[PDB]
């Protein structure tokens, strides 16, 4: 009883379209030459789900309002990607404080990337961990992978160069 | 869960690697939603 449900989409829905197109054209090569997230330059995209949850929903919209309020009335907004072994945990009962990554060179915060490719080295933990459950593949292309298209409120934004 | 750095609510890693987009962080779990679940697999080139 999370109040969480899924809605498939039709490959036909112009949403499943917008998003299947921000999924491959943010694929690009890694410096890892793939060793994390696998040898690949697209994707099969085998479903794309809405994900409704009105309390979850509410405590974004709740913050988002707190962060434009301090922000002259600007959000920030982005639709960014998340890859993680907790995503059914993330689904159900939102992010917090334990989708953290600690050793993370920004700090110990939650993180997004405007590359799909670079959340697929997450999908099955940091640095890719063992690869998929079944093979112990990073670069599996048999099992079945999960990204998160996540609506991002970034606020005022401290600027990190590398 | 560390903080953002005082007077912002967010960090940007900007890409050395021309062709690398940003990264982000968030201190905050309430300044994400999942909107959508999308079901892959990555594919061999050819
Ligand atoms: C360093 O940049 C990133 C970019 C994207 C992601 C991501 O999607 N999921 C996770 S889960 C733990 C770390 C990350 C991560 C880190
Ligand atoms: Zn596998």
């Amino acid at each position: 009883g999370s109040g969480t449900i899924l809605i498939d989409l039709s490959p036909d829905d112009k949403e499943f379209q917008s998003v299947e197109e921000e999924m491959q054209s943010t694929v690009r090569e890694h410096r890892d030459g793939g060793h994390a997230g696998g040898i690949f330059n697209r994707y099969n995209i085998l479903k794309i789900q809405k994900v409704c949850n009105k309390k979850l929903w509410e405590r974004y919209t709740h913050r988002r309002k707190e962060v434009s309020e301090e922000n002259h009335n600007h959000a920030n907004e982005r639709m960014l990607f998340h890859g993680s072994p907790f995503v059914n945990a993330i689904i159900h009962k939102g992010f917090d404080e334990r989708h953290a990554y600690i050793g993370g060179m920004f700090g110990a915060g939650i993180y997004f990337a405007e590359n799909s490719s670079k959340s697929n080295q997450y999908v099955y933990g940091i640095g890719g961990g063992t690869g998929c459950p079944v093979h112990k593949d990073r670069s599996c292309y048999i099992c079945h992978r999960q990204l998160l298209f996540c609506r991002v409120t970034l606020g005022k934004s401290f600027l990190q160069f590398s | 869960m560390a903080h953002s750095p005082p007077g912002h609510h967010s960090v940007t890693g900007r890409p050395v690697n021309g062709l690398a987009l940003a990264e982000y962080v968030i201190y905050r779990g309430e300044q994400a939603y999942p909107e959508y679940l999308i079901t892959y697999q990555i594919m061999r080139p050819e």
